[PDB]
């Protein structure tokens, strides 16, 4: 059915459509854990810090890991940058993310997760 | 690059992988973690080349660590040379511009 | 009872799970005209050229906007740019995208959508 | 600001909006969107204008500046050249790019 897993940063909770959903066993630190294989869309966007609040100057780049190799690897000089992508997975795979420096990253209004795609047997 | 270590990359991409490479070119530094590409960041004498970040490399050219030093525009903190456990005294002991000097 | 859509730069065609979905009516532009109310989700990745086959001096830009008003505003090195968010708008809405120069695109590998979010009340 | 303009914008964001559109008068500053929404800042040298491709945010490059004008500066604008035979003069010097032709005083 529909399994939609959002994850906010703020609260640290995955807000769910389903009390254990069928395509994901999420985990608390914001990672999860692919169930049912298939086609999937990750999504959401990530509030960066503003250029005044950075410290370090080590560059502003969010990175997609399925398992241990990289799926997405983005960078922009630090403006609100969006996530994601269509890819069809195998079962149990790690979909998380990696960012050089957890210190530049706005927590509010910052959110990730992963829906299920139902079947696009039609055209126009 | 070195008989029991890894050699890897070949022109400025040239650096010493162990079984932590370095890029061996100098004032070239590993721009990621695993040191995939060797990037392009100088420093001056007696600094050496921080590097902050766990996926794409932002470099700071922090000053050399006491004990240390770096006289060139590569940033790399070379230890000093005790001249006494070597064969000799030394003349002048060093600082973070310069290294030691040894009396024969 | 979902409502997915995916425009192809490629095919230059709409791929659906459904012949007339319920909450868009959409364009063979590549625009599309929502018609349900709620909580969307636009998707999609932009594919540019490499930077040798580019032409003018112009930055790589996409802007997404919700009827004449801007909605988003995106630019990298041209590299891989992922797009969208979380979105609640409207009946009648127009959703559609700018760049600054069509040559910029690459048309293979590029795509975009929009869907109805199936409402998560749960938490983890 | 301008006779047939009015003025928008102040300090170095200041342009003079006809008819829309609008020119960033404080010197190598220029439009940055086609509705000259900000004045951004791209200096260039004399014999160049300054193009500006791009469909929502502008790109920059310091092209020459065309044949039959000139520009003796930096702010990049391909200003026109005196013909003075058809404007009531005679020319002592033609001419080029880098700078203005000159008319002769005493005829
Ligand atoms: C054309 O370019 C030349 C570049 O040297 C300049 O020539 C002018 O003409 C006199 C001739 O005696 C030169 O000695 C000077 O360099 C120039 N005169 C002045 C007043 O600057 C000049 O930049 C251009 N000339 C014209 C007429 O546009
Ligand atoms: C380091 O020692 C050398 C050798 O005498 C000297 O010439 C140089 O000035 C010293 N630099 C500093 C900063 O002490
Ligand atoms: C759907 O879009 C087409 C675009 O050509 C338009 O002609 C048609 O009227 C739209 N449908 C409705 C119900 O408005
Ligand atoms: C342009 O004006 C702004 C004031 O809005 C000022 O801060 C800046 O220094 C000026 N010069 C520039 C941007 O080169």
């Amino acid at each position: 059915e529909s399994c939609m897993v959002k994850f906010e940063l703020s609260s640290s909770k995955w807000h769910m459509t389903s009390p254990k959903p069928h395509c994901v066993n999420t985990t608390s630190d914001g990672k999860l854990k692919i169930l049912q294989s298939g086609t999937y869309l990750i999504y959401g966007q990530v509030i960066p810090v503003d250029k005044k609040y950075i410290k370090d100057n080590a560059p502003f780049v969010v990175q997609i890991y399925k398992k241990n190799d990289v799926l997405q690897t983005l960078m922009n000089d630090f403006q609100i940058l969006p996530i994601g992508g269509v890819y069809e997975l195998h079962a149990g795979d790690n979909i998380y993310l990696k960012f050089n420096s957890k210190d530049h990253i706005q927590k509010t209004n910052t959110y990730w997760g992963i829906i299920l795609m139902p079947d696009l047997p039609f055209i126009s | 690059c070195g008989p029991g270590k890894v050699q890897n990359g070949s022109g400025n991409n040239t650096r010493c992988c162990s079984l932590r490479c370095i890029c061996v070119t100098p004032e070239y530094h590993c721009g990621d973690p695993q040191c995939k590409i060797c990037k392009h960041y100088p420093c001056q004498p007696g600094q050496r080349v921080e590097s902050q970040g766990d996926i794409v490399f932002g470099f700071r050219c922090v000053a050399c660590a006491m004990g240390t030093f770096s006289a060139g525009r590569d940033g790399h903190c070379r230890l000093w040379t005790n001249c006494s456990q070597f064969g000799f005294l030394t003349m002048f002991p060093g600082n973070k511009t310069h290294n030691a000097v040894c009396i024969p």
